[PDB]
């Protein structure tokens, strides 16, 4: 392969040792499922204890990650449990990237990462705004990416892209800017979906 | 009769001479709005002097994307402007969202909040095309007060 | 001499040896059958022997740190806090919690 | 690699201390900074006044949209809904009906300038090369209605820019 | 050095126009410069070129008085100059009436039009489809 | 006992009451400090109709989530933030259609 | 009296024609073309602003105050344009019994223009630009009087007429070498277009005495604020410059005096473009902490000098 | 710099608590991309940031390149660094010019914007747009470099070496900057590491860490990189490192000019990258793949991927989650804008209102970053 | 006359205000706002103390300004009186002012 393959796997064997190392501790409280593909590692964590997992990977001698820089969340309605909070972690002394996930429906409150990480609270505000996931024992849960008088959560797949309240006219009122008007221009819903599966091995048995 | 008709053009000549813009740091359009101050394509004392403060300026240039969080903010700034005021909505975001438009937060076209006199269609609004936004403004000011 | 971080590199040897000897005793209180005690000990014992062998040279700081002794001391300073938190919250020794719903494929 | 911003004190003894103290007592280096813009005043400004002089450009440049036509009449656009799908803003709309008998080329063709981020995507996606982007700048309107393009017509009125387009496309085939 | 600088300014005023010509290039035109000219253009554009000065500059060019029906000498915009913007002023090196040949099509507009903006006979939106037809008979 | 949310079924009823007291004292304060707008008497009735729409009570998880959401949209004037008379106005002013009649809505042609 | 009316109308034009220099010289300092389109070299633009800002621009503040606010642009011009009267020139308008005392008193009274503009808006947003304008002026009034006293004891009395006659062979820049360098900084005590300056320009904070004011009062502020820059430039050209006197020919003095002032007029706009703002706290540390012990040491030095070698008017 | 609310709590004039009620520019790119294809979603990344153009899409395309597991052509890899370093000439200039304009300096803003307007000519000649261009694509690079660029880049870089040092003789050596910016918001401890600024800050002061040397993207480690790292966590050292980045940027550009393999611009696979205009008109297979790369385009292999390439401000932590279809359902651009604004709780402790402005400039919170 | 010189400048200055006051008039809507400059509704209504920070440095000016006024005899008094008797007294006031500023160095304040 000259232009076919991006990179050859050589560090993948060494990265697979990490997937065994945390699994050797073996908690039903923490571990569950370990997935590793394309020079990266992914771990999903039981909702009951997230804070003890975040104290791990930080400080530890063999794996010194410490920096819990990026914090994402997945919106998916296929499973019985809806949202999935995904932590993206990076090491500065060790030079490696690892992923931490949660599996619960998280309409009910989830454990916060503020005592472990100082910048995570700002990312926690993003999740509560866009999705509606409350963090227990969180200091100051302020709205950032939402309007001051906004109903619902602006990112959820259950509600339309245009939104319920979005159009703002000045109209007959001298200073008060309107909100209740809901009609917008037509977004063309593309019903395109190609026949035949593009990839082997990804096919699941019914 | 003739002195009255020429005096109205003399008042309009002052707006034809100089107009002070507002530094609306609203999006990427504001970066090209800074390129109006950049020497290669200049309106610096050609007819534009940057100073900010909505109370002193004559023309406000809405430079980018407006949201529902920004709709009450921009509205009273236009109200803080002196009564002979002109709004130049520059960019596709200012004309109805670059992409967006069918998005939840973005207000469509500025005209829903504040009325616009001169439209500039350019996403990356090229400084060459931006120069019309002030030159056509001066050309549009033709006649004020008949009686 | 000045360190890279805000924490100033104070001239103190055997200071690193105190914190590593402290954490070994903490581990031998509650977990013994658990792997958390057995796996952390072999890293610490290998690291402590390197300090005893090297007489205050920069090569001792170059052993799995390479940012002077001050940066390695910060890892040892927070080592006692994480070891005490691991003993307080039962997770390493106990494994009996519930599992999530069978779905993973996207 | 480490470049190091810290100088670790340039002053030491007698000669190295007094000259570093002389610049802080009076000015010297501020007068040296004053002389930096002195030479900048002496050199000519690189300024272009628009109503007479024009700025530099490129053979491939995107401005206002205009659709092309064949040398012996006929609309070059074939109506695919291709450029509609590529469009990230979805500014371009297309609906097609058969043209009298034989040929089947367009009925509705609106490109809204309320949207459009100017990608050159529709210029690249088009197999027949209908939408070719010209070096347009002058566009200013009173209303939104005057701004957004109607069913071809104004887009067909790109004939005043099609002479430049034919020269620009000569740099496009066998790319640059 | 000082004598040649003052002589260069006097020669520039003497070359282009004269006394009445120099005032027209000072009051109406922003920058006054003299050099080579292309000449041939639609309506009546001057189009000057072949000047050193600075990078990305091709002389004064100048806009024509009354191009189509505007009747303005004091007011000028980028609506001036025919299909020739792709050369001389920007991008291309070859001159539009001297070396570079314009391609014939017998479909392109012969007379160049200026943008109306506020003036009548401007841009307009229009419907396209005949839509669903409705019929009622007595 | 999953998930906690904040309180039990009976305790959740008094958490809304505690939130109600703080917001009932703010309607005289949102006129003098902010803007004149409408009225103090009509403002209090606008509060009561908001809670009546939300009144269901079936799960402690749903009720406690409304309290935290209530401690932001009604906390917008507690620590005094800018709303600029466009936010906080919950009731529609420029929206005048309220037709509920098979005879009324069908004449206007909808759905 | 005709002389007073022949010292307001041509002087307001000098503040008007300043707007050219404020973006022509400052423009070439930043390598950009300034005034060009409006006039032959943009010369019709400065007079166009008087038609622009007064006749058509209408604003009065919202919450406002009562009689004060509109009292402040009257206080701006009516205290800064009066400063032209005690000036020695070739010949002064009513030569004062003591000259520089009236110059120092009315300059501190001119500070009130930015002070009363704090109570122009009852809202707290405007008065932060006023409170900053207090400290950026209050400290520099100390040295402004002290450095004067060291020059005044060196040459003549307070009378401005004697300050012209004292410089017959050489300038006062050479004997007062560190003191002349101080009057490039101490002159910028008033809210002037500079790098040191005060709370008047935008940059970081909101514009002081401009955010509260309209266009018409706000336009009247610039006709006073930029007027003080010329005033300090002339005042430096009396205290430190002189060259020649000549009572027989006023023509030889008037040309020579203007060139000396115009070189200083460019120098403040040279300062404005070149350097960033000194910060509210650290401008209070330039003087008081660092420059006040230096000026007083030179004040101590200038007391001894007439006693050491005879120097009494 | 507009759109940063910053509600202040002052015990007098100095700041005790600073809570920025930001996210006012929330355009909502997250949910909007969900309904677009990979080729359709491309120019969004360019219009995310306001300063970086080719540094953006670079993080996005590499994520698609890691999803499809297809390497870009060797020529296209060298153009990506040549334009990856050219964005640093735009970003670090704005990190100085607008930052100095925020303080009160008038000259340096117009000293470098004449250079910047000459810099956009390189963008215009390489792609039809001025600022944001869909030039960087998952198929390596979209279009070839024209013949009138390589003569221009070398001519521009030769005159640039003196031009950058003119700022140092104007700003760094002056007493004004050494009086003001020194000792403001000194954060270098483990707490600075607990905020995670990635680019600058940690790189600017303290930890000797960068992705440019550790994690290669498209032909790295072969090109000699120089990383400026200061001593104190103050605003002056955090400014000096960016200027030292600019003086040690031409070295990368010059090495990119010397090392150029003549070959291919796009990948040979027509499943990912669209074929040539002359290629599609004659042969059949090319035109069908050209037709199918739109409507429902790329067809992405399923699986969650996370990529980060060092921005001149920080990191673009793009997190793509993939389905069978060519629509990427949800992605988050983890720009340093969220990380820098989070630090303002500690940065503004015991500081005046005037130097809080200086904190924004040194962090370079260009509010285009703050969206996701 | 000094009175006629000062009043003519003052009357011309206030007359220019009247020109800008009466000529521009068309409409005055409820459009003008309290804070302006940046926008949004004012969170800090009316007036609040703020204070502090420069309280010590401002007070010292009121104390120092009296001494500089007492230094004003120097160029105007030293003409008739004996210099040797004055030298000990004239410097004396300047010396003690440096002593007060030396006490100002040991903790200057919050400024
Ligand atoms: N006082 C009240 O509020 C009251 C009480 C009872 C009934 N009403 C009724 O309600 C209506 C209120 O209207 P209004 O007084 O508010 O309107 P208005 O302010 O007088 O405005 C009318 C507009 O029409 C134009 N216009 C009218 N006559 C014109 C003419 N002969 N030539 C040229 N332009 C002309 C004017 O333009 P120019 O300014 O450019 O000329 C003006 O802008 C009245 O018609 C009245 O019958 C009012
Ligand atoms: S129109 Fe384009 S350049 Fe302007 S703000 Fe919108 S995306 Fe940015
Ligand atoms: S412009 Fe081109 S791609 Fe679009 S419908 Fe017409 S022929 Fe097809
Ligand atoms: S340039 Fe882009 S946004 Fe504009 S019409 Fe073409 S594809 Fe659509």
């Amino acid at each position: 392969r000259p232009t076919v393959r991006p990179r050859n796997d050589v560090a993948h064997k060494q990265l697979s040792a990490f997937g065994e190392y945390v699994a050797e501790i073996l908690p039903k409280y923490v571990q569950q499922v370990q997935v590793s593909c394309f020079n990266e590692l992914e771990i999903c964590i039981h909702p009951d204890g997230v804070i003890p997992v975040l104290t791990f990977l930080r400080d530890h001698s063999n794996a010194q990650f410490k920096s819990l820089a990026d914090l994402t969340a997945v919106d998916i309605p296929t499973r019985q449990n809806r949202f999935e909070i995904v932590y993206n972690l990076l090491s500065l002394r060790f030079n490696s990237r690892i992923r931490v996930k949660t599996y619960t429906d998280e309409l009910t409150p989830i454990e916060s990462s503020v005592p472990v990480y100082k910048a995570a609270n700002w990312y926690e505000r993003e999740i509560w705004d866009m999705f509606g996931v409350f963090f227990a024992n969180h200091p100051d849960l302020r709205r950032i990416l939402t309007d001051y008088g906004f109903e619902g959560h602006p990112f959820r797949k259950d509600f339309p892209l245009s939104g319920y309240v979005e159009l703002r006219y000045d109209d007959e009122v001298k200073r008060v800017v309107a909100e209740p008007v809901e009609l917008a221009q037509e977004f063309r819903k593309f019903d395109l979906n190609s026949p035949w599966e593009a990839f082997p091995a990804y096919r699941q048995p019914p | 009769e003739y002195v009255v008709a020429k005096l109205d053009d003399l008042i309009n000549w002052a707006r034809r001479s100089s107009l002070w813009p507002m530094t609306f740091g609203l999006a990427c359009c504001a970066v090209e709005m800074m390129h109006m101050a950049a020497p290669r394509y200049d309106m610096d004392r050609f007819g534009v002097v940057f100073r900010a403060s909505p109370r002193q300026s004559d023309v406000m240039i809405v430079a980018g994307t407006l949201t529902n969080k920004m709709a009450p903010a921009l509205r009273k700034v236009y109200d803080q402007m002196p009564e002979p005021r002109y709004v130049v909505s520059m960019g596709s975001c200012a004309n109805g969202g670059g992409y967006y438009h069918y998005s939840y937060s973005v207000v469509r076209g500025c005209d829903r909040i504040v009325p616009v006199d001169i439209y500039v269609p350019g996403c990356p609004p090229t400084a060459e095309a931006l120069l019309y936004g002030i030159l056509q403004l001066q050309k549009k000011i033709k006649r004020e007060k008949r009686l | 001499t000045g360190l890279v971080g805000l924490a100033v590199c104070e001239t103190p040897h055997e200071r690193l040896k105190i914190l590593y000897t402290k954490i070994l005793d903490v581990l031998g209180h509650i977990p013994k059958n658990a792997a958390y005690r057995k796996y952390t000990e072999q890293i610490t014992n290998e690291k402590l022997s390197m300090v005893k062998a090297e007489p205050d040279v920069k090569k001792l700081e170059e052993r799995l740190q390479g940012g002077q002794i001050e940066e390695v001391i910060l890892q040892a300073e927070n080592e006692l806090s994480l070891a005490r938190k691991m003993i307080q919250w039962k997770p390493w020794e106990p494994l009996v919690e519930e599992p999530p719903a069978s779905q993973w494929k996207w | 690699t480490y470049k190091y911003v810290n100088l670790r004190e340039p002053s030491m003894d007698m000669k190295s201390v007094t000259d570093r103290a002389a610049q802080t007592l009076l000015w010297t280096e501020l007068i040296r900074g004053l002389g930096m813009t002195l030479s900048y005043l002496f050199r000519e400004p690189a300024t272009i006044n628009y109503p007479f002089e024009k700025g530099p450009l490129s053979p491939r440049f995107r401005g206002e949209h205009a659709l092309r036509r064949y040398p012996s009449g006929e609309e070059r656009c074939i109506a695919c809904k291709l450029c509609e799908a590529v469009c990230p803003a979805q500014a371009i709309t297309i609906e097609a009906e058969p043209r009298a008998d034989g040929s089947r080329r367009t009925t509705r063709y609106d490109i809204d300038m309320t949207k459009c981020i100017y990608c050159g995507f529709c210029q690249e996606a088009c197999p027949v090369d209908a939408i070719v982007e010209g070096p347009n700048f002058e566009f200013s309107t009173e209303t939104h209605e005057e701004l957004l393009y109607n069913k071809e017509k104004l887009l067909n009125n790109g004939d005043k820019w099609e002479a430049e387009i034919a020269a620009n496309i000569q740099a496009d085939y066998l790319y640059r | 050095e000082l004598l040649q600088v003052l002589k260069r300014g006097l020669q520039q005023v003497s070359g282009h126009g004269g006394l009445r010509g120099y005032l027209r290039v000072l009051f109406r035109a922003n920058d006054v410069r003299v050099g080579t000219l292309v000449g041939e253009d639609k309506y009546g554009n001057k189009y000057y070129e072949d000047n050193k000065q600075f990078f990305g500059r091709h002389r004064w060019v100048i806009y024509t008085t009354e191009m189509n029906g505007k009747n303005t000498f004091w007011d000028v915009d980028g609506s001036m100059v025919p299909p020739e913007w792709h050369r001389w002023l920007h991008c291309m090196t070859d001159d539009p009436p001297t070396v570079k040949p314009p391609t014939a099509r017998k479909f392109i507009w012969t007379n160049h039009k200026f943008n109306l903006s506020g003036t009548p006979q401007q841009y307009v939106p229009y419907s396209t489809t005949r839509k669903k037809i409705q019929e009622w008979v007595p | 006992v999953k998930p906690i949310f904040s309180r039990d079924m009976n305790e959740a009823k008094r958490r809304v009451r505690e939130l109600y007291r703080a917001w009932y004292r703010e309607v005289p304060n949102t006129v003098h400090l902010f803007q004149l707008d409408i009225s103090v008497k009509q403002g209090r009735d606008k509060v009561r109709e908001m809670f009546k729409k939300n009144a269901h009570i079936t799960d402690p998880r749903v009720v406690d989530l409304l309290v935290i959401k209530g401690k932001m949209e009604l906390e917008e004037t507690i620590k005094v933030w800018k709303q600029r008379t466009h936010v906080m106005r919950f009731f529609h002013e420029t929206e005048a259609p309220r037709p509920k009649d098979f005879l009324s809505k069908f004449y206007v042609g909808h759905d | 009296m005709i002389n007073i009316l022949m010292l307001i109308i041509p002087i307001l034009l000098a503040v008007a024609f300043l707007t050219l220099v404020e973006r022509k010289v400052l423009g070439y300092m930043q390598l950009r073309k300034g005034p060009n389109v409006v006039g032959p070299y943009g010369l019709l633009q400065p007079i166009a602003d008087a038609i622009k800002l007064f006749i058509k621009e209408p604003l009065r503040p919202a919450t406002s105050s009562a009689s004060m606010f509109i009292l402040a642009p009257i206080m701006a011009l009516g205290l800064a344009l009066t400063m032209w009267i005690p000036l020695p020139m070739p010949y002064p308008l009513i030569n004062m019994n003591l000259g520089v005392l009236f110059m120092l008193a009315m300059s501190s009274l001119a500070v009130y223009s930015i002070l009363w503009s704090g109570w122009a808006s009852n809202s707290k947003y405007a008065l932060i630009g006023a409170l900053r304008a207090v400290a950026q002026t209050i400290s520099y009034e100390v040295t402004l009087a002290i450095i004067l006293l060291s020059v005044l004891l060196m040459s003549g009395s307070f009378t401005l007429s004697t300050l012209i006659t004292t410089q017959e062979q050489m300038w006062l820049i050479l004997p007062a070498w560190p003191l002349a360098m101080m009057w490039f900084i101490s002159t910028l005590a008033e809210t002037n277009r500079a790098p040191f300056d005060l709370t008047e320009g935008e940059s970081e904070l909101v514009s002081g005495f401009n955010v509260e004011y309209a266009a018409g009062p706000f336009a009247l502020f610039f006709m006073a604020e930029y007027a003080n820059i010329i005033m300090m430039n002339i005042f430096t050209a009396i205290l430190f410059l002189g060259t020649s006197h000549n009572p027989h020919m006023p023509e030889l003095y008037t040309i020579n005096f203007t060139i000396k002032s115009l070189l200083l007029t460019m120098s403040f706009l040279w300062i404005r473009a070149s350097y960033p703002r000194f910060r509210y706290d650290q401008l209070m540390h330039l003087l008081w902490k660092n420059f006040l012990p230096l000026t007083l040491a030179l004040c101590m030095w200038h007391v001894s000098l007439p006693i050491l070698t005879s120097g009494i008017p | 710099h507009g759109v940063l609310r910053l509600v202040m709590e002052l015990s007098g004039e100095m700041v005790r608590k600073c809570d920025p009620h930001i996210g006012l520019l929330h355009r909502g790119t997250e949910k909007l991309i969900e309904y677009k294809t990979y080729l359709q979603a491309l120019p969004y990344f360019d219009r995310l940031d306001y300063v970086s153009m080719m540094c953006n899409e670079q993080a996005y395309s590499l994520a698609v390149e890691k999803l499809l597991n297809i390497r870009p052509p060797p020529r296209a890899q060298w153009i990506r660094v040549l334009f990856g370093e050219i964005t640093r000439l735009l970003n670090h200039i704005m990190a100085v010019t607008t930052h100095a304009l925020d303080i009160g300096a008038m000259t340096p803003f117009f000293w470098m914007f004449e250079e910047r307007e000459k810099m956009f000519e390189f963008y215009e000649r390489v792609s039809g747009a001025r600022m944001h261009a869909a030039y960087v694509r998952p198929g390596g690079v979209h279009q070839d470099l024209p013949l009138g660029l390589m003569d221009d880049i070398y001519e521009f870089s030769k005159n640039f070496s003196l031009r950058i040092d003119e700022l140092e003789e104007m700003l760094t050596n002056n007493r004004i900057w050494r009086n003001r910016t020194v000792d403001i918001g000194i954060v270098t401890a483990e707490d600075a590491l607990n905020y995670g600024f990635s680019g600058v800050m940690l790189r600017g002061s303290g930890i000797q860490w960068d992705l440019r040397k550790t994690q290669p993207y498209d032909v790295y480690d072969q090109v000699e990189f120089d990383v400026p790292i200061g001593s104190r966590g103050d605003c002056y050292d955090r400014y000096l490192c960016r200027v030292e980045e600019m003086r040690q940027s031409i070295r990368i550009i010059s090495q990119c000019l010397n090392k150029m393999p003549p070959g291919e611009i796009k990948v040979d696979d027509a499943k990912v990258s669209p074929p040539k205009r002359a290629e599609m008109k004659t042969s059949m297979e090319s035109l069908i793949h050209h037709f199918k790369l739109y409507t429902e385009g790329y067809q992405v292999p399923p699986g969650a991927t996370y990529t980060a390439i060092e921005a001149p401000k920080g990191e673009f932590g793009v997190y793509l989650v993939s389905d069978g279809s060519s629509r990427p359902y949800r992605c988050k651009i983890k720009a340093p804008g969220f990380a820098h604004l989070a630090g303002l709780d500690k940065m503004s402790k015991g500081h005046m209102l005037a130097d809080v402005v200086a904190i924004i400039g040194t962090q370079d919170i260009v509010f285009g970053e703050v969206d996701r | 006359n000094l009175m006629l010189a000062l009043l003519t400048n003052f009357t011309l200055a206030t007359l220019l205000v009247i020109i800008a006051f009466w000529l521009p008039q068309l409409n005055v809507y409820s459009e003008k706002t309290s804070p302006y400059e940046c926008g949004f509704d004012p969170m800090g209504s009316a007036r609040l103390p703020f204070s502090m920070k420069f309280f010590l440095v401002a007070i010292t000016f009121l104390l120092f300004d009296l001494e500089i006024a007492l230094l004003l005899p120097l160029p105007w008094a030293s003409q008739t009186a004996n210099l040797n008797t004055m030298l000990t007294m004239a410097l004396f006031l300047i010396i003690l002012l440096a002593v007060s500023l030396a006490y100002e160095w040991t903790q200057k304040g919050l400024e």
